[PDB]
């Protein structure tokens, strides 16, 4: 799964 | 409880893995009016990241079980009105940091890296209700979401190096905004294929205090990329 | 809501990873009145293991901040405050659950596994409030502790074969009850060693059904032993 | 640290 600021 | 107590009783619950707790505890910061300091802008952020994630975490999950019971008819409708609990505290939550943002947080940054990160807050926040919205409200709310990150990533450009790591930040999401928001998986991989090669192109402009934030978002970068072409 | 809807709020809940939510719905069940199911009395068990655990956990966290904040005076009050806090909380979960058992779970244990099952249960609650316990307080609850845990024990052996899951999973904690809290490790091991060595020695009483889980607490004890004794 | 049903 893709990586966000708000992961993980 | 004053400010500085509260900084501290914030940091505590961090440590306790107590989000709702360290949350109001920014909350109440926040909103006595003083503009935040670097360290207590970040738990802010890490706050309420925690609290939101845990929601978006429960919905993903409670989301994808109403698909599988696709055909169990009194099972989907127990999904369904569970989603929906999730979904209101979410928005809460969202809405929250949202009006933390508009009355405070954005009006006072004196600072152009105040603003950039403030309003990538901005857009994350709105993002998270476009996962989660709604038919009509989602064309809007997709909208807002555009414009604080649009702003943000012309100001970052402006005021910041290719290195910063708010900026390459803000390029992440800003991409995954373009990849699972707006649908536009070329856009997205453009974005991220730019932030990254501008900032590896210039790896000496690393201040010591963050060449491992700025480093680690790269690697995120280029991960996404590998993925989004795969 | 009515019994059959509660149980499948509880498995999504817990699904959800919210055990609040799954704890209550639970609490609801329970006090209906009817006896429960084991699949129904599992789902009660994990809601309130998890959510104890949490508070456990921060707690366990925050205290041992008091002690490495010695000297600091103005951050240990902080964190004494923030202690009691959190312990509280956790007195309120361990008053639910041994109140819960009290009225309904156990005076209805038509069956030997059940009421072991349940005053284990009762046991490992009181052992989570010795940990926190108090002063004068701490002796009388050690003891509402180690009755529960010594008619469950006895329970056990007359009625259950030593591969029973339930009875390797009493000892493990009575075991670990002598250990931490009534300080006692030669017993503590003595314990452990009987419970697994009974077992190894009956290794084809094994109902297919808890094989893994007998299996396991089996390795849990064997740890334990092997940790004491280093 | 020690393993008991209340574990991890």
């Amino acid at each position: 799964a893709r990586k966000s600021t708000g992961g993980k | 409880m004053d400010k500085n107590e509260l900084v501290q009783k914030a940091k505590l619950a961090e440590q306790a893995e107590r989000y709702d707790d360290m949350a109001a505890c920014m909350k109440s910061v926040t909103e006595q009016g003083a503009e935040l300091s670097n360290e207590e802008r970040n738990l802010l952020s890490v706050a309420y990241k925690n609290v939101v994630g845990a929601r978006r975490s429960s919905w993903r999950v409670v989301s994808s079980i109403e698909q599988k019971t696709e055909g169990a008819e009194k099972k989907q409708q127990m999904a369904r009105e569970y989603r929906e609990k999730i979904e209101t505290e979410l928005r809460d939550i969202c809405n929250d940091v949202l009006s933390l943002l508009e009355k405070f947080l954005i009006p006072n940054a004196s600072q152009a890296e105040s603003k950039v990160f403030y309003l990538k807050m901005k857009g994350d926040y709105y993002r998270y209700l476009a996962e989660v919205a709604a038919g009509d409200d989602k064309k809007g709310i997709v909208d807002q979401s555009q414009q604080a990150y649009q702003e943000a990533f012309e100001i970052s450009k402006k005021e910041m190096q290719p290195t910063h790591p708010i900026r390459l930040g803000l390029a992440l999401n800003f991409s995954v905004f373009y990849y699972e928001i707006l649908n536009s998986p070329e856009k997205a991989c453009s974005l991220a294929k730019t932030a990254f090669d501008e900032a590896i192109a210039e790896l000496d402009t690393l201040s010591e205090e963050s060449y491992k934030d700025s480093t680690l978002i790269m690697q995120l970068l280029r991960d996404n990329l590998t993925l989004w072409t795969s």
